[PDB]
């Protein structure tokens, strides 16, 4: 039951969690202008109300 | 206030510079030669540094309402005026391969160091939009310098756009703040509060719409998505420049602007730029894991790296190291940028037109270009924070400095961060040590080897022995 | 004051009489009777005027304070002039303001 | 100047409205001109009198001028995208409104809270501003014409022929 | 006896408009113009704040913005006149080569 290391698997867990998050991430560069410009757009309403709120 | 001869020899990096924009440009007109414009173009920005000496012996003093001569603008102008200079250098063999006019690029180049020059000495909303928007509009021009490849003209569509956007965002936020405050000065925006009322709701919104363009012009996440296009499809000395000396002035500006400003210890902007800098950390180093183009690997990098350097920002009220952090942090990056956007640089040389692909395919650098290659993977190296480095002194101070200031939360960015940057770095540094399937000569293109190795060197000396380069920047303080 | 709301009435009264003054003859002239790709040559042209236009508008407000700016103004102003002949040298040496090759 | 300065913004945020609406590129600049001109009567409104006079010289004379220009040389009539009509389709325009909505509630709550001792509107001439930009502001001014020096060499060497 | 909030409301809701044009058009020429109107926006909102201060700091960083508006201006024209010439159209998601 052991000879599989499961130890050694449940650290390597945060690499899988972390190649994910990555492919996750790369999702949101897919080239648009318009969805770059709406981020940014996103980014400043995000940035304003948190310095609202705080 | 006025101009004096004293404050003309504390101008002299800027009108030197000025002058050799206008001495190349008249060059042009009288006839367009390459080697005498670029070298015309690297003899000013020479001058400008030698007259760095000159502004040093002169002291440290306000040179305008808007300019504020001191160490830290010299250390600044001179890091911007080394990043010009070797983009005039790798420029060179690149554009040896360009069938358009090849005389364009120095005097954008010259343009854009001079707004470098000009946010290094920023002290005022005036001067810090100019020296912004004399940055931007050269690397419009620069990025979209081969317009008939279509990924510089896509880069460079992008690029314009996005940075207007960024540009019109940080005026409406120094329009919101001068609303508030009514002296466009650093040290008074915030000086009209007392008593506890630093959270002025005009001047937070003011200088969060100014977060949003500077941010955007430091890759800070969420307005960095435009790094690894507008990297990939720039020429390679463009991203030279672009990754360098334009982060360099920004961030520099940036540091002046909230040094100053008695808003700048306000907790909310403190919270905001710690949300930025874990998030730009993080998601820098993540969405560089699965890159196989050194181009958007390296915008990537440059986010994760400016994530490193806004950490060390956030700091400047609580600690008093945050500065000297930022400075030799910016000097161990610059060489670092330089050297890896280098050996891109001169194996992408020279432009081979428009419609052959510029595929870099490091792989396998080692058994063609050894030197190149051992270079290279100094600078993988070097921006992991890995020691024998001057990347790791930097990571080292960002340490110091989140330590001392107790952002317990930035310093676990900083190490998760890192881990990251390891496993990628070190993939570009064994696939260069690798096997390829398949496999100039002029003196310009042995003056970027020569760059690139000297950067190298350097990285290593100051990796082994950085007490020089700490003296150097220490030496170099602003007015308090 | 009188005389300058006044100026400011009659000002107003010109622009509504022009107006309704051409609105007029359009009208009559409606009413009445019975019835049965360019060249990049002239963007460069026109952005030239556009960037010389906002250097001419430096200009503008140079001139009106000549005399409280004194000669350091001029100095500036000469400076600022010579950069707009230099550019104008290196337009016009070049071919961009030449509209026949 | 107080019913001219609310009536010049009303018609300036309704022109920009049909600007950002409009399918036609000449009616979309002219109803921007007509935006244009209303801000300058807004700036002239303020006692901003060289800013007004700019903005019709410049911005609502050379600006647009080059923008109408473009659009003739493209022979802009509609192609390929007024038969689309997507961005009045609700599916691509209500997600940008609000946020664009939730930015302008946010700035609006901001500057609300503001001390506001009224704008008198006395007029600062165009001397005062030429006093100014050659004071205070010599660097500025040195450096702006580097800058539309490199925009004019980036246009240039962008937007030829061959 | 004009508030300097309406003015600034005025200067925010013209800034906002035009980023929501620039948004959500897809021809160049359209995201340019939201362009014009968010930096003439910024231009108008620091006018207002220079006059109530009753100072020319305003003026001068209107012009300021204006030449940065006219020389942005051109450099998007500019590369607008291109993307025409070697593509024929505006579109710009046909501009999303790089990617990922
Ligand atoms: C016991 C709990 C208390 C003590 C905790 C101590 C933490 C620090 C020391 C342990 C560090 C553990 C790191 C685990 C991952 C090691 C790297 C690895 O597995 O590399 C191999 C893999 C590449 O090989 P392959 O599996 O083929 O991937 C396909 C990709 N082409 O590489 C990859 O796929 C790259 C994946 C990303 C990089 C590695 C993951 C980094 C994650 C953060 C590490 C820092 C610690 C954070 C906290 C951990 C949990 C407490
Ligand atoms: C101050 C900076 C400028 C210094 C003085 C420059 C004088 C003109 C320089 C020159 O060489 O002018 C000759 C030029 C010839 O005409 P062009 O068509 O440009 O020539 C192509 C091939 N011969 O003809 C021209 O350039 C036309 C005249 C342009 C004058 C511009 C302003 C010059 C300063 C007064
Ligand atoms: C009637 C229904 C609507 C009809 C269509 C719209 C027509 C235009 C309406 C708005 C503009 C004009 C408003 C009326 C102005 C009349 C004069 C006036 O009120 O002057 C006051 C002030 C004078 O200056 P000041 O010295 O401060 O005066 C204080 C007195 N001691 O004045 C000032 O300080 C400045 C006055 C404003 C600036 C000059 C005028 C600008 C006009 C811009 C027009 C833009 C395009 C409009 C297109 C409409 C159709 C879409
Ligand atoms: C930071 C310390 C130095 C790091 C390395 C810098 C580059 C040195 C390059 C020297 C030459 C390397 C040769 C490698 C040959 C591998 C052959 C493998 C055969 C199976
Ligand atoms: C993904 C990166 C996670 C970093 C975690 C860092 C944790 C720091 C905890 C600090 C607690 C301070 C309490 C006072
Ligand atoms: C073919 C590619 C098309 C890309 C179009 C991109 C459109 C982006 C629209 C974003 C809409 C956001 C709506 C508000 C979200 C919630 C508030 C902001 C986040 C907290």
């Amino acid at each position: 039951l052991l000879k599989r290391d499961p130890l050694n698997s449940m650290m390597n867990i945060p690499a899988v969690l972390s190649r994910f998050a990555g492919k996750g991430l790369l999702l949101s560069e897919n080239g648009y202008l318009r969805w770059y410009v709406a981020s940014m757009s996103i980014g400043a309403v995000v940035v304003l109300a948190l310095l609202m709120v705080l | 206030m006025t101009i004096t001869p004293q404050n003309l020899i504390a101008l002299l990096p800027l009108l030197i510079v000025g002058l050799t924009v206008v001495v190349v440009m008249l060059s042009i007109a009288w006839r367009r030669n390459h080697f005498l414009n670029a070298t015309l173009s690297v003899i000013g920005l020479n001058a400008a540094l030698v007259s760095l000496w000159f502004v040093g012996q002169a002291g440290a003093m306000d040179v305008t309402p808007l300019m504020r001569v001191d160490g830290f603008a010299m250390l600044y102008t001179g890091l911007v005026l080394l990043a010009s200079l070797a983009t005039c250098t790798f420029a060179y063999p690149w554009l040896e391969g360009y069938n358009d006019n090849k005389d364009e690029f120095y005097l954008l180049v010259l343009i854009a160091a001079l707004g470098g020059i000009l946010l290094a000495n920023a002290n005022h909303l005036a001067s810090l939009f100019l020296g912004i928007e004399l940055i931007s509009l050269p690397l419009f021009g620069l990025v979209g310098y081969a317009f008939r490849q279509k990924r510089s003209l896509e880069a460079s569509i992008k690029y314009t756009i996005l940075s207007a956007a960024a540009s019109s965002f940080l005026l409406f936020g120094m329009a919101l703040v001068y609303a508030q405050s009514g002296d466009l000065s650093f040290v008074a925006l915030g000086k009209n509060l007392g008593d506890g009322m630093l959270n002025e709701p005009l001047l937070l919104a003011g200088f969060g719409l100014m977060i949003v363009g500077l941010g955007f012009k430091l890759s800070l996440v969420p307005f960095h998505l435009w790094t690894p296009d507008v990297y990939q499809g720039a020429p390679a000395p463009v991203s030279t420049f672009l990754a360098t000396a334009s982060k360099i002035a920004i961030f520099g500006v940036v540091m002046r602007l909230f040094l100053y400003a008695p808003v700048g210890d306000s907790e909310a902007i403190r919270v905001v730029l710690a949300i930025i800098a874990f998030a730009s950390i993080i998601f820098g180093n993540l969405m560089a894991l699965s890159q196989t183009n050194i181009k958007r690997l390296l915008g990537y990098s440059s986010i994760s790296h400016l994530g490193y350097l806004l950490v060390a920002l956030i700091a400047l009220q609580t600690g008093e190291m945050s500065m000297e952090a930022v400075g030799v942090y910016l000097a161990g990056y610059l060489f670092s940028s330089l050297g890896a956007f280098g050996v891109v640089s001169l194996m992408s040389s020279p432009y081979r037109g428009p419609d052959a692909d510029s595929l870099f395919s490091y792989r396998g650098l080692f058994w063609h270009r050894p030197i190149l290659a051992a270079v290279m993977t100094v600078m993988m190296l070097s921006l992991a924070g890995i020691p024998m480095t001057l990347g790791f002194i930097g990571k080292f101070y960002v340490l110091a400095v989140g330590v001392q200031a107790h952002l317990w939360w930035l310093v676990g960015a900083v190490v998760v961060g890192s881990a990251i940057g390891l496993y990628y770095y070190l993939r570009v540094a064994v696939s260069l040590y690798l096997h390829a399937p398949e496999q100039p000569s002029n003196w310009q293109y042995s003056a970027g080897g020569i760059v690139v190795l000297i950067s190298a060197l350097l990285v290593l000396v100051l990796g082994v022995w950085p007490q020089p380069l700490i003296s150097i920047v220490r030496l170099a303080m602003p007015l308090m | 004051s009188t005389e300058v709301i006044a100026h400011h009435w009659a000002f107003a009264i010109f622009l509504i009489v022009a107006i309704g003054l051409c609105c007029l003859m359009l009208v009559g002239g409606w009413f009445l009777g019975g019835r049965a790709r360019l060249s990049a040559k002239f963007y460069l042209v026109a952005m030239f005027f556009v960037i010389f236009d906002v250097e001419a508008l430096y200009l503008f407000a140079w001139s009106t304070s000549i005399r409280e700016s004194g000669w350091v103004g001029f100095v500036e102003a000469a400076i600022f002039i010579f950069v707009l002949l230099a550019g104008l040298v290196y337009l016009v040496r070049i071919g961009a303001l030449d509209w026949t090759p | 100047m107080e019913f001219a300065f609310y009536i010049c913004g009303l018609i300036a945020i309704l022109a920009t409205l049909r600007v950002i609406t409009h399918t036609n590129p000449v009616h979309a600049l002219l109803y921007l001109i007509i935006s244009l001109l209303a801000i300058s009567g807004v700036f002239f409104s303020l006692g901003a009198y060289f800013a007004g006079a700019l903005e019709i010289i410049v911005y609502a004379g050379a600006i647009m001028v080059l923008f109408v220009f473009v659009v003739m040389m493209l022979n802009l009539g509609g192609s390929e995208i007024e038969q689309e009509r997507q961005w009045l389709k609700p599916q691509v325009w209500i997600g940008p409104a609000i946020l664009s909505a939730i930015m302008l509630v946010v700035i609006v709550y901001a500057i609300l809270g503001v001390n506001d001792q009224g704008i008198d509107g006395t007029p600062i001439s165009a001397k005062a501003v030429g006093i100014t930009l050659f004071g205070p502001y010599v660097l500025a001014v040195e450096l702006a014409s580097m800058l539309l020096l490199a925009g004019l060499v980036v246009a240039f060497h962008v937007g030829r022929e061959e | 006896m004009i508030p300097l909030q309406h003015g600034l409301i005025l200067a925010a809701i013209l800034f906002v408009l035009g980023l929501t044009g620039l948004v959500i058009r897809r021809n160049l020429l359209f995201m340019l113009i939201g362009l014009e109107i968010m930096i003439n926006a910024s231009a108008l909102a620091f006018v207002v704040a220079g006059s109530y201060w009753g100072q020319t700091d305003g003026q001068v960083m209107y012009i300021l913005a204006i030449s940065l508006a006219a020389a942005e201006a051109s450099i998007g024209l500019a590369l607008l006149l291109q993307l025409h010439r070697r593509r024929q159209n505006l579109n710009i998601d046909s501009v999303s080569e790089m990617r990922g």
